[PDB]
């Protein structure tokens, strides 16, 4: 159930510098103030990533996904191949209390929204859902600074996830923040191409804060450090600079 | 051991040495997270009401831990006809999905549920694969489905033109039509209803009498195996050279108290050249450490075989707290080079005479 609309909303696909974000612990070793070189997928230092202000975009190998967000506008993501009927898909949502996870094959339609009432109840992002497999319920994903990376190998998918205190007006800061391990999720999926769920106040919907940064992984070398306490605090990107 | 390792039936005064020394290890221990998520079995071998065989019920399970144990030692069960692979070693060996067939049949015709078996049931309403892997489970039910003034709500396919392919469910109510003359869907000259009811009562003898069945399949699809049983796991000691298994990480050493830290997402540490130092029990949830269990050379102080017989013998970098004919023998010392029996130490000050280490050498005078 969804309708078209006249004011046909774009976004201003702007450009803006990587810096150095998007460094996520690769496995569960614990190391204490040891510098330790691993080679893996990860994103380029200083690259550039793509910026919004919905569109269908190549998952390629992973991605990496960022909101300086407010008030939690954004809602959840759908990945798969053909996203129909006939092929497996996967969907992601946060509503209010819990993140809702499912891997069931069903079909959306051109605009996939959610929509609140002002006591919310309004649900009518895909229409069809006949055949599937697999359901997960945890808690919560979500001024703020989210950042994600998503990925998917050996038919495992694999979220990596922090959330930081932003006080600069619109760029990305020039920090340091590791990722930690969200979660693994064992399911078979080919998963090439995605979306984004958006959620609009419904009584004349309202959604223009759309606003985000993506981009996307390559494998590399990256030399990592350690401290006594164990976490990451600097790391060194290795094919940038003569003296990297 | 010096005469045979010297090669020699005379040996001059010196320090050689023979062999080595190490720690056994004692027992083995296997540590894994608690046991939880069991399959829902209960909801299947204790539903209510079944299906019947022409409509038999497949239900799908993934996505948790599954104990065969109980059911196969269960003497509830009349028949258990187990093919694709031995029960007992069933609990070891694991899969991606499992499907449960349920229904409702007569005690004879459950001998037709097999592998290259025909006849009515085996071709008409469900039909097994010759290369079936599964495990096959059935029990009288007469306290149940028997009715004094018969039960009849259980009907399969008497009467079909095509045989069945395996798992091919098939609800078709089609007037079957024996000969060349046609029926529009009525009954006639040649014309018959394909499904037929049983007519189970208490008295009915035995193989007469309805018998319920359940089916495993086990399927293996390229899929991450999400399905596997129980992992059994064993207390956990301390301060001994023993051999563990944390979780599939294994080894040998002993296991003391630790105070590291880890994050709340690792689960084991290691510190340069990739060597394990620090592990995190499943069940506890806090910090061991690994220590290898010590080893080193042994070596054997004699004043030349011409002048005396007896001799002493070093261990090399071993604490004189696990030594073990040789456990107490003479006096027993212990030095920064290791522990020394079998020698008296001394107050005085000589030229050396056979060096033993960190500033330290033996005499004879014994
Ligand atoms: C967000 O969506 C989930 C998924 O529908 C909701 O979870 C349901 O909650 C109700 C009542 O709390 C339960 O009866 C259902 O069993 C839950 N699961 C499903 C699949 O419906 C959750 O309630 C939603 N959040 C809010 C705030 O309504
Ligand atoms: C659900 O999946 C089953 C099995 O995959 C579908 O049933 C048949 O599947 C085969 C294999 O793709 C197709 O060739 C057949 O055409 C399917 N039968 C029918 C009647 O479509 C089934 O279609 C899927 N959907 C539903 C709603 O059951
Ligand atoms: C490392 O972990 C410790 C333990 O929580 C953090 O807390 C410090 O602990 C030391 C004692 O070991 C105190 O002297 C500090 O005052 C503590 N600091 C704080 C902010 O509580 C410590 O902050 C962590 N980081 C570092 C770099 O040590
Ligand atoms: C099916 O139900 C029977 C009987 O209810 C179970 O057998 C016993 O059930 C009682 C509870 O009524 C338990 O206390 C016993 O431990 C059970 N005996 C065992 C486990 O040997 C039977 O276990 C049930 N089957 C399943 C798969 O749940
Ligand atoms: C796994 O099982 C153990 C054994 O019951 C749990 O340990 C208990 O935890 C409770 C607190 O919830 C304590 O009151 C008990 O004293 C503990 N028992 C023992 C033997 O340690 C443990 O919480 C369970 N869960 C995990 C994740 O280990
Ligand atoms: C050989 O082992 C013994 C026993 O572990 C060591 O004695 C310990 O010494 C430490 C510190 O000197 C004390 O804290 C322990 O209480 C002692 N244990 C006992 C049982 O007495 C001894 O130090 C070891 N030898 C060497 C050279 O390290
Ligand atoms: C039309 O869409 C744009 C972009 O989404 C938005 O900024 C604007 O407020 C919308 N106007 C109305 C009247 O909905
Ligand atoms: C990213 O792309 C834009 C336009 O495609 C370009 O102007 C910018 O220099 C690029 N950033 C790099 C190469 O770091
Ligand atoms: C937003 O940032 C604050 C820190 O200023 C943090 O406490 C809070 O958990 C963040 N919110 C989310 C949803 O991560
Ligand atoms: C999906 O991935 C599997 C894994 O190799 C492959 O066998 C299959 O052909 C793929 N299907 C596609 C790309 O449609
Ligand atoms: C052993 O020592 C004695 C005493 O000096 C000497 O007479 C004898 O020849 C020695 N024998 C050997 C085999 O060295
Ligand atoms: C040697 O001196 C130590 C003190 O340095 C004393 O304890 C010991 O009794 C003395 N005698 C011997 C045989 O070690």
């Amino acid at each position: 159930q969804c309708v078209n609309f006249t004011n046909r909303t774009q976004l201003p696909s702007a450009y803006t510098n990587s810096f150095t974000r998007g460094v996520y612990y690769p496995d569960k070793v614990f190391r204490s103030s040891v510098l330790h070189s691993t080679q893996d997928l990860f994103l380029p230092f200083f690259s550039n990533v793509t910026w919004f202000h919905n569109p269908v975009l190549p998952f390629n190998d992973g991605v990496y996904f960022a909101s300086t967000e407010k008030s939690n506008i954004i809602r959840g993501w759908i990945f798969g191949t053909t996203l129909d009927s006939k092929t497996q898909s996967l969907l992601i949502v946060n509503n209010a209390t819990n993140v809702v996870i499912k891997v069931c094959e069903f079909q959306f339609c051109n605009y996939p929204f959610l929509g609140v009432y002002y006591m919310e109840s309004e649900f009518r992002v895909y229409s069809s859902a006949n055949n599937c497999t697999f359901e997960y319920v945890s808690q919560p994903f979500l001024k703020n600074l989210s950042e994600f990376v998503f990925k998917n190998i050996d038919g495992y998918f694999k979220i990596y996830s922090k959330h930081t205190p932003i006080n600069l007006v619109r760029d990305l800061p020039q920090g340091f923040s590791a990722l930690e391990p969200l979660v693994d999720l064992p399911i078979g999926i080919n998963i090439t191409r995605f979306q984004t769920l958006l959620a609009l106040h419904r009584s004349g919907w309202t959604a223009g804060a759309a606003a985000y940064y993506v981009g996307y992984l390559q494998p590399r070398t990256f030399l990592l450090k350690y401290n006594e306490n164990g976490t990451i605090t600097d790391a060194v990107d290795c094919a940038l600079d003569p003296l990297s | 051991e010096t005469k045979c390792t010297l090669k020699s039936f005379t040996v001059e005064k010196g320090i050689y040495q023979t062999s080595n020394f190490r720690v056994q290890p004692t027992e083995s221990i296997v540590r894994f997270p608690n046991i939880t998520n069991l399959c829902p079995f209960g909801e299947v071998f204790n539903a209510t009401r079944f299906a019947s065989v022409y409509a038999w019920n497949r239900k799908r399970i993934s996505n948790c831990v599954a104990d065969y144990s109980v059911l196969y030692n269960s003497a509830s069960f009349s028949t258990f006809k187990c093919y694709g692979v031995s029960p007992t070693k069933l609990n070891d060996l694991c899969f991606t999905n499992v499907y449960a067939d349920s229904f409702v049949i007569r005690g004879d015709e459950v001998r037709q549920i097999a592998p290259g078996q025909t006849g009515t049931i085996a071709d008409y309403n469900y039909k097994l694969p010759d290369d079936f892997t599964g495990c096959v489970i059935a029990w009288n039910s007469n306290n149940l489905d028997s009715k004094v003034g018969g039960n009849y709500n259980y009907l399969y396919r008497l009467f079909r033109k095509s045989n069945l392919k395996p798992f091919e469910r098939d609800i078709s109510t089609e007037i079957y039509q024996a000969g060349s003359t046609p029926c529009n869907g009525v009954k006639g000259f040649n014309c018959y209803f394909p499904l037929q009811s049983y007519g189970f009562q208490p008295t009915y003898g035995v193989g007469y009498q309805p018998y319920r069945v359940v089916v495993l399949s086990f399927e293996l699809l390229h899929a991450p195996a999400t399905v596997c049983g129980p992992k059994k796991s064993t207390n956990l000691v301390k301060n001994k050279c023993v051999n563990f298994n944390f979780n599939g990480l294994t080894g040998t050493g002993v296991l003391t108290e630790s105070n590291k830290k880890f994050l709340p997402f690792q689960q084991f540490g290691r510190d340069i050249a990739d060597t394990t130092d620090a592990v995190r029990d499943p069940q506890t949830l806090e910090i061991l450490d690994i220590t290898p269990c010590s080893f080193g050379g042994v070596s054997v102080i004699t004043p030349g075989t011409n002048t005396s017989n007896q001799v002493a013998v070093l261990y090399q970098g071993v604490n004189c707290t696990e030594v073990p004919v040789y456990s107490t023998g003479s006096n027993v010392f212990q030095t920064r080079a290791g522990c020394l029996i079998g020698a008296e130490y001394v107050n005085n000050s000589y030229e050396c005479d056979i060096p033993i280490g960190a500033g330290i050498c033996a005499s004879y005078q014994s």
